[PDB]
């Protein structure tokens, strides 16, 4: 599964939250987390909105 | 160094070499390095500043390693140099838009009189060559001023401006009645 900033029904973190980067001059060099817990994202629409 | 130049309305653009040829990563970053536009693999990083609204780049011309930069609408506030730091050198643009307009509005009259106003962005030394469709090559400055404006004067005027090497052309619109 691909996503942005944030997935879904992906892995999860094994031991804590860490990070990913190098030099604090001018800061590009994307930084990265492990979040060590699970979260809830859930979303429905069974029909609801029938006109389109 | 190689500058470039706007008309306050007009859009520019700014350029990115690379030499693998191969969309690799670039990012568009003014004096003090605020991000503006970056390549992020095949992704372009609208940066945090005065352009989050405007700057662009052709976005094909990647995967030939020629990054480009637009500023659209130019206002003389997004007169600022550049970068580009493609692999290991950080190209430098700069641009130094301006705008001009003259004073009247809708109304004039023969034996009258008109002025001028260019609105440069801090730091220019420009120079004002500005013409007319009966020659009058008004040889000054900033505020270029001619104490006779006639009806043969109609016609707009081609107005010009030395900003370090280059000018773009301009309207001077001039209509009676």
């Amino acid at each position: 599964v691909v996503s942005t900033q944030l997935l879904l029904n992906g892995s999860l973190a094994e031991g804590e939250i860490i990070i990913r980067s190098e030099n604090l001059t001018n800061n590009v060099k994307t930084i990265l987390v492990h979040l060590n817990q699970s979260v809830e994202i859930v979303c429905t629409r069974p029909n609801n909105n029938t006109r389109k | 160094k190689k500058v470039v130049l706007g008309k306050k309305g007009d859009t520019v653009e700014l350029t990115c070499t690379a030499s693998q040829k191969k969309s690799i990563q670039f990012h568009w970053k003014n004096s003090n390095q605020i991000k503006i536009l970056g390549n992020q693999g095949s992704f372009l990083t609208k940066g945090p500043s005065k352009l989050n609204d405007r700057a662009d780049s052709r976005r094909s011309l990647w995967d030939q390693g020629n990054f480009p930069l637009i500023i659209k609408n130019l206002k003389i506030e997004d007169s600022d140099t550049y970068i580009c730091e493609v692999e290991d050198q950080k190209e430098e643009v700069q641009l130094l838009v301006f705008g001009l307009t003259a004073n009247s509005d809708t109304h004039l009259l023969q034996g009258q009189s008109l002025t001028l106003t260019l609105e440069s962005p801090p730091g220019s030394s420009p120079s004002v060559q500005c013409r007319s469709p009966r020659g009058k090559n008004i040889q000054g400055g900033k505020t270029l001023s001619v104490s006779q404006l006639e009806l043969q004067d109609s016609g707009t005027w081609t107005c010009t401006v030395l900003q370090n090497q280059k000018k773009v052309e301009f309207k001077i619109d001039i209509v009676v009645l």
